[PDB]
RNA sequence: CGCGGCACAUCCACCUUGUGGUGGGUGUGGGUAGGGGAGCGUCCCUCAUUCAGCGAAGCCACCGGGUGACCGGUGGUGGA
RNA sequence: AUGCCGUGGUGUAAAGCGUGGCAGUGAGACGGCGGGGGAUAAGCUCCGUACGUCGAAAGGGAAACAGCCCAGAUCGCCGGC
RNA sequence: UAGACGGUGAGAGCCCGGUACGCGAAAACCCGGCACCUGCCUAGUAUCAAUUCCCGAGUAGCAGCGGGCCCGUGGAAUCCGCUGUGAAUCCGCCGGGACCACCCGGUAAGCCUAAAUACUCCUCGAUGACCGAUAGCGGAUUAGUACCGUGAGGGAAUGGUGAAAAGUACCCCGGGAGGGGAGUGAAAGAGUACCUGAAACCGUGUGCCUACAAUCCGUCAGAGCCUCCUUUUCCUCUCCGGAGGAGGGUGGUGAUGGCGUGCCUUUUGAAGAAUGAGCCUGCGAGUCAGGGACAUGUCGCAAGGUUAACCCGUGUGGGGUAGCCGCAGCGAAAGCGAGUCUGAAUAGGGCGACCCACACGCGCAUACGCGCGUGUGAAUAGUGGCGUGUUCUGGACCCGAA
């Protein structure tokens, strides 16, 4: 509710009160599971095509007579029980989304997050920097120095001089601006790491 | 997601074939004339262990009347004897007495003579 | 995490999969028959070559009036328990409030004792609803 | 893509307020000498579906 | 009828006393079309975890297990 | 005579009613009992029974036997009546 | 700022080609910029009297026959086309759903007009809860080929050695192919006909039964042998083994008795002399889009709910209030409202509102409740998404006609 890391070759600055909404939700895994479900959905890219009777080529022809054959009623030659024949009912190329409640999301991020708060999972960091440039193995020191887990979710913001270059190459790491903050990498990740901008932000456009 | 539906039919055919072997021609060789005959055989399993308990009824019973012929009795009045001697004592084991120990089914014998009234008066 | 996030109790039913054999649903599946529903599905509407419902009774009289003008209804009921505290009753008052369909014309009903002293500025009041403004001290517009 | 209203449906039944349709009764249009007041009073008003059908009316008018 | 093992309703006394279950009683359990309920299994993505060239998959034989769909172990072939 | 409607008790486990969801059936047969059609006919056809069985019911008996007699299989038992 | 993929003798960040990222175009082309060149204007803007002309002609409009617009000649406007007739230039003409007076609007029969939108032969870079040789385009391999057909047209099958060919030197049988011995090789149980190598099928060796005996070719009883094996008489050879055997128990075989009329489909009804299947392997038949509809279960909210298209951005998240369903319904409609309609009125009737173990103020009542308000804390609901079942239009469970 009220807790702050330290701060990157320093001693410990900022101390950010949370509000309400990073712990006071009865997170439901119900809810959860529908909204990142969802997001899997969304995640396909609905290309599993197939071919179906009148796409393959020819087949008009009706060869073998009903009388005097022995044969039995062919009627097509592209018939789907025919070596090379069309896919009956086949996986045709959908393109979907399963579209949910905004409110949904927001109480099921804000659920999963709060959780991270009730653990102590959140490490809202103030940057990561040796000025301006990126420096991935400082990265490494002070990401696998102050959370010690595999995977982790960075939130930086809009801002490359050093954001999305020095956590990158770092296995179970991944980075998203606030806006885009979903709920599979938060439930993936363990110990989400926020720069102080990525709480100003996300608290203001939340209220 | 094309699955190739061949190892899940693998585990019926080869099951039905190893507990089908034994059985001549396109018996044991062929899982569609294989499955016909297990089945059968197995509807013939579910009636014939009932008829058995049946049968060894009868064997008993045949057994029975011929030790008791050799002891110049009947079957009817040795199972009245017994029955009114309180003798609760089943036809299998009273079948093994016959081959076992003669002389006890002799004494039996004696016992439910002794036990049955006079006639077949009432 | 993940691994503990399991489905609500009762949801996700499974789909009953048709033709896989007679423990699950059936050779025939429902259509169990030989007849027309075996192989299609004949329109709801074919009674069987009498005349349908449709035709046999007879056309609904009447007809609709294109140049109606349908108007949104107020409960005074609401009124009272919305604004108990009067003072200015105005149309985007009230669907600020959520208690009419929004850009449209209202009118007044009178079900419902109206105790709060405010004038309405808003269309068409009923009667009845005068007898109840005017019986709390408020004055009817339009 | 997008379910049709079946038109004479929508010409013929009338919904109500609450779950419940109503059925014009109007066999009082060819001939109306022999018929006494007492009959053409019977299929004068609206009458409620009755129960027999209302599962595929419900269906055919949405 | 008797003696044991499964199951479905109802009931008795309980544990989170209509969510869900424990001990026990009674009755019930032939069944196609058809309704409903509860499951096994091949493939694939993801998450946690993990055996794995000191030999996986697939296949073969044997021995075992589950009320059933089916599952495991051992040994051999093979080599990811 | 049976049978039908309703009523007051006794008895009964679910059988009933209403409202919804989803289907099947919409070709029946035989025997017994009442009929009609026919020839005082038929393993003929058409009717009724809250009469049954098969259909959808294995088993025992009728020598063999879907419809007749007895009897409604949860599973096992080298136990009985 | 390189952990994307792939390859290399097996699963590689650090071995390699590469990726991140940064460089990089003589010449040609495209784009953009600059200069030249090209090309337009010695004003009609403003106030005014309104004598005169003009504002697209065989056109408009009319009539007839047709088309099409929700509009099936119908009361049938607007628009287009054909055929005859045939007006006017601002006090004009046409339209505003036959039509007419009034009113608003715009001035036809002349031309041009990029963006937003649709499409992909072809060429880039990337992706994939797409396929892995009977699948994917028909075509991974001499593929629109071989081949069929007068021809238009129709239209196949064949993938895999091993890390490296290191493709078995040499010898021996044999005419050769082929095989064996040697040898390379981790392995030939990877030899060009070859990764793994099932089944049908063929065949051999061997344990067991069978030539006086009928039966969906089984099941249950069930002797005797065979094989595995415990205890044991016994061999005393015992620091070994257990030989052969009684008895007991597995795995085969099975003498002989009992019982017993293939499977599926369709049928009132089948073992079939009703149909269908030669066998094995593989392929294959109730699925999906939609802010669809109905019902139901769970999950969000709570008189509300919910956003579609679309914008931003990097994963599919944040915004977007136009709209929808609900909220008050009745009536042909006007209309009015808890009433409303028919109706002279409704006394009645169609439809919808309002359920107490009960107190306080109040009329009635022996007791029990009718009614106006606050609660003694009294009775209640829709909407959206994901699932399930059904249903509608979509090839609609699949295959099959003439």
């Amino acid at each position: 509710l009220k807790i702050d890391v330290k701060t990157p070759a320093g001693k410990v600055d900022g101390a950010i009160e949370l509000p309400a909404e990073l712990f006071d939700v009865p997170a439901n895994i119900a809810l959860m599971h529908q909204v990142v479900t969802a997001q899997r959905a969304a995640a396909r890219q609905g290309t599993h095509s197939t071919k179906t009777r009148g796409e393959v080529s020819g087949g008009g022809r009706k060869p073998y007579r009903q009388k005097g054959t022995g044969r039995a009623r062919q009627g097509s030659t592209r018939a789907p029980q025919f070596t090379g024949g069309g896919v009956v009912h086949g996986p045709k190329p959908r393109d979907y989304s399963q579209r949910t409640p905004k409110k949904m999301i927001a109480a099921a991020l804000r659920g999963a997050l709060s959780d991270r708060a009730r653990n102590g999972r959140i490490h809202a960091i103030t940057e990561l920097v040796e000025g301006q440039n990126p420096s991935t193995k400082s990265a490494r020191a002070f990401l696998a120095s102050l959370t010690e887990r595999k995977q982790v979710l960075v939130v930086i913001g809009r801002s490359d001089e050093a954001g999305a270059k020095s956590v990158r190459n770092l296995p179970g790491v991944h980075i998203l601006a606030p806006d885009q903050l979903n709920t599979y990498d938060v439930l993936r990740a363990d110990d989400v790491v926020f720069s102080v901008e990525a709480l100003n932000a996300y608290i203001a456009a939340n209220t | 997601a094309r699955v190739k539906r061949a190892v899940n039919a693998h585990k019926k055919r080869r099951s039905i074939l190893k507990a089908s072997r034994g059985y001549r021609g396109q018996r044991s060789r062929l899982y569609r004339k294989a499955k016909e005959q297990q089945l059968h055989s197995l509807n013939y399993a579910y009636r014939d262990r009932r008829a058995r308990k049946g049968e060894f009824r009868k064997l008993w019973i045949a057994r029975i009347n011929a030790a008791a012929r050799l002891n110049d009795i009947t079957y009817n009045r040795l199972i009245q004897g017994l029955k009114a001697a309180g003798v609760e004592v089943d036809r299998k084991n009273l079948a093994d007495i016959a081959i076992s120990d003669p002389a006890a089914f002799t004494a039996l014998v004696d016992v439910a003579r002794a036990a049955l009234p006079e006639d077949v008066n009432a | 995490k993940l691994h503990d996030l399991r489905p609500a109790r009762g949801s996700k039913i499974a789909r009953t999969r048709v033709g896989r054999g007679d423990g699950s649903k059936g050779k025939t599946a429902g259509r169990g028959t030989k007849g027309t529903r075996a192989r299609k599905q004949v329109p709801v509407t074919f009674e069987g070559g009498q005349m349908p419902i449709h035709m046999r009774l007879p056309k609904l009289k009447g007809f609709r009036n294109r140049f109606r003008t349908e108007y949104e209804i107020v409960n005074v009921g609401d009124i009272n328990r919305l604004f108990p505290q009067g003072g200015a009753v105005g149309v985007d008052d009230l669907v600020a409030k959520g208690a009419v369909r929004k850009n449209a014309l209202v009118k007044v009903l009178g079900d419902g004792k109206l105790t709060a002293k405010v004038d309405v500025s808003a269309h068409k009041f009923s009667g009845s609803a005068r007898a109840k403004i005017t019986a709390a001290g408020g004055s009817a517009t339009e | 893509p997008k379910a049709k209203t079946h038109s004479g449906a929508s010409k013929r039944f009338r919904r109500t307020g609450t779950g419940k349709i109503v059925r014009q009764k109007a066999n009082r249009r060819h001939l109306l000498e022999h018929k006494p007041s007492t009959r053409t009073r019977r299929l004068d008003g609206r009458t409620v579906v009755a129960a027999n059908d209302t599962k595929r009316v419900t269906s055919l008018l949405n």
